[PDB]
């Protein structure tokens, strides 16, 4: 003898969350600014309406004020599509989130969260591509997949920066032809830079290993 | 001369979708003699669309400039379509993609032996009725080579491009 | 007459990578491999190559990928046209599988072509060596002519299950009994 | 400050085989070069670099090879953001051609805030040397202060298109007036 005692629940609930919301637009509209030049209280005015479910980007609507949080999210949303093609040739089509976070995103104080969605936003556009290399995100502005060897190569940089042909057979034993083979088309594909100044092996880096930051 | 300040919002957009339709031919067609086209992936017709006729009449998102771009057809509006080539190419043109791919190979041809860098030279710093921008040249190269419709001849250097005359489908 | 022309075209030495223009390639690095020990008389090629090289080698350029090359040579291995060896015919990939004996005609198209030299010789029931029938004054306008006995061993291994002609063995080498 | 990070990127320093990137190294090290000049208020500079080398002090790792450095020189002129000397502002290439004028700024510019320093204040009918606009004590947040004589007059030159200001020269000499 039990079926209402909660379909009755929901209609209310519907309002609770109704509520939430045009609850939560508001705890935005008066921090109208605290919200627009300020990442922390950006990700956390969010990691909030994600819970609820509901897309903070949007929020930012019901009324004219709140449109430049969104400005800002936009804005950053070109700099990325910028910095990925100014870029295209010191790295390969292959960005380190690192880099796009702590090297070209001083200029305007937006940060790894920030980044972050905007670099989802995008996906709309359908050209850029993430990927991860040892849990570290990049994104891809070229058109090839990187491989499933050449991330390894990548992969294996990581360490020290270098992937060489010794240091594949044994960090990874992996051959030995099927090694300078597989990590000159990684030069071919400008990738990484090839380095003659260290031994008698040649060094193959990662534009990387250059903002460990 | 409006700002993000409508109210009904796929007005904005069919509107929105007016004013890129706009700000994309009035990027090319002006020559005096027709033959001309313009291939464009869609993220560059973005920043340009937005930088330029957009910084303070409101900027946009991606997902709009998509949702309006997306509309052309349907408001009359039939000089360019958005379209997913391969699964991959995603771009608004002004022709058939091949016979855009087409002229590629064909040009290539005729200068065999060619850099990205050069394959830009030609079509690009010699004026003369191009809309090929980096790109979606880059995008297509990347077609032809494995539609295999291009022979790469992969050195250390860089990729240089010739045209598959030899191994056809 | 090694010279077609499409081995001097760049795009040839680098693996083209669409699934069938890889092939359609590949075909034709091997009738390069092919016709060019065929005209130029060779019999035996390594992979490195054979000094000269049909691949590296190309010296006015730049050369083939080994990768490519392995690939190159399976393909032509499975359509049988070639053969892997370290001195000795059979395999094991690794040590045995290190020289390959080219191969104008089929392996029996060359077998059968030695019973040839039976049908006009006027000598089918003696017992000839290897360094017979191939060398000497048996560099005849007949073709298998020079070449190396270990081939032959195998060129010769198939009549041993048609007419079966036998052959002598001391130690396991050889010379036969057609 | 001439630490930018790639500054100790190992790779840089070995031209790169990769066509396009062969030219990021390039304009990447063009760009280098430039900022330690200025920031570090440097000047003119040889194929060496000014003590420590720009190619090279970086001794501690590895250094850019000669051959290359030129490639870059030139670039780097040809762009016009270095200039090429000896011990008078021209070139010939050799004789003509050891040290270099840096231009964080450019000239047709350079001047513009010579210039705008007499603009600034008026004194421009006056006439004032050359170790003067220098060396004395008109280093204020004119980053053309300590500036040598020498390279001086290069940017003043321009403050004479067809409408002028002018020079007092000497079959020795020189120094100017607005």
């Amino acid at each position: 003898v039990n079926k209402t005692i909660l379909e009755k629940q929901s209609v209310e609930l519907r309002d609770q969350l109704m509520v939430f919301q045009e609850r939560l637009v508001e705890f935005a509209k008066k921090h109208n600014s605290e919200l627009q030049a300020s990442p922390e209280f950006r990700s956390k005015f969010m990691h909030m309406c994600s819970s609820i479910g509901i897309d903070p980007l949007s929020l930012f609507d019901r009324d004219k004020h709140l449109f430049t949080v969104n400005d800002f999210y936009y804005e950053v949303c070109l700099k990325v599509i910028e910095i990925c093609r100014q870029t295209k040739d010191m790295n390969g089509g292959v960005i380190s989130f690192q880099e796009l976070e702590k090297v070209h995103f001083r200029k305007l104080n937006v940060g790894l969260d920030d980044l972050e969605k905007s670099i989802d936003m995008l996906k709309s556009l359908e050209c850029f591509e993430i990927f991860q290399i040892r849990g570290k995100k990049f994104l891809r502005s070229v058109p090839n997949e990187l491989t499933s060897d050449q991330t390894k190569i990548l992969e294996i940089c990581s360490i020290l920066g270098y992937s060489s042909i010794s240091l594949l057979k044994a960090n990874l034993g992996w051959e030995a032809v099927r090694s300078k083979s597989a990590l000159d088309e990684m030069v071919a594909n400008g990738l990484l830079w090839i380095d003659y100044q260290g031994g008698a092996e040649a060094l193959y880096w990662d534009p990387s290993w250059i903002t460990r930051q | 001369l409006d700002r993000e300040k409508f109210l009904n919002k796929e007005l904005f957009l069919d509107e929105i979708a007016r004013e890129i339709y706009e700000f994309t031919l009035s990027e090319f067609k002006d020559l005096n003699s027709d033959t001309n086209y313009m291939i464009i992936t869609l993220v560059d017709l973005y920043a340009m669309y937005n930088k330029s006729m957009r910084i303070g009449t409101g900027l946009i998102s991606p997902m709009e400039m998509r949702e309006a771009c997306e509309r052309f057809e349907h408001l009359g509006l039939n000089e360019l379509k958005l379209v997913k080539v391969n699964k991959r190419i995603l771009c608004v043109t002004s022709e058939k993609f091949d016979v855009v791919k087409e002229k590629l190979v064909d040009l290539i041809g005729d200068n065999p032996g060619s850099d990205l860098l050069r394959l830009t030279q030609i079509l690009s710093s010699n004026n003369s009725k191009s809309n090929w921008t980096l790109g979606i040249l880059m995008e297509v190269l990347q077609n032809c080579v494995d539609e295999g419709d291009l022979l790469i001849d992969k050195q250390l250097s860089g990729i240089y491009y010739y045209k598959n005359s030899y191994w056809p489908s | 007459s090694a010279l077609p022309p499409v081995y001097s075209f760049p795009p040839l030495y680098t693996r083209q990578p669409n699934s069938l223009t890889r092939r359609q390639q590949i075909s034709t690095w091997i009738d390069i491999i092919s016709q060019y020990c065929k005209t130029k008389k060779i019999w035996y090629m390594s992979v490195d190559g054979t000094s000269k090289n049909l691949f590296n080698n190309e010296d006015i350029q730049r050369s083939v990928s080994q990768v490519f090359i392995d690939e190159i040579w399976s393909q032509m291995t499975k359509e049988g046209k070639c053969l892997p060896i370290d001195q000795s015919g059979r395999r094991s990939s690794n040590t045995t599988t290190t020289r390959y004996f080219i191969l104008w005609k089929s392996l029996d198209s060359w077998a059968s072509l030695i019973l040839q030299w039976f049908e006009d010789s006027g000598k089918l029931n003696q017992v000839i060596t290897l360094y017979e029938l191939s060398e000497g004054d048996e560099t005849v306008n007949w073709e298998f002519h020079r070449m190396p006995e270990s081939l032959l061993y195998y060129c010769l291994k198939p009549l041993c299950d048609r007419n079966r002609a036998t052959m002598l063995k001391d130690e396991n080498d050889k010379v036969i009994a057609i």
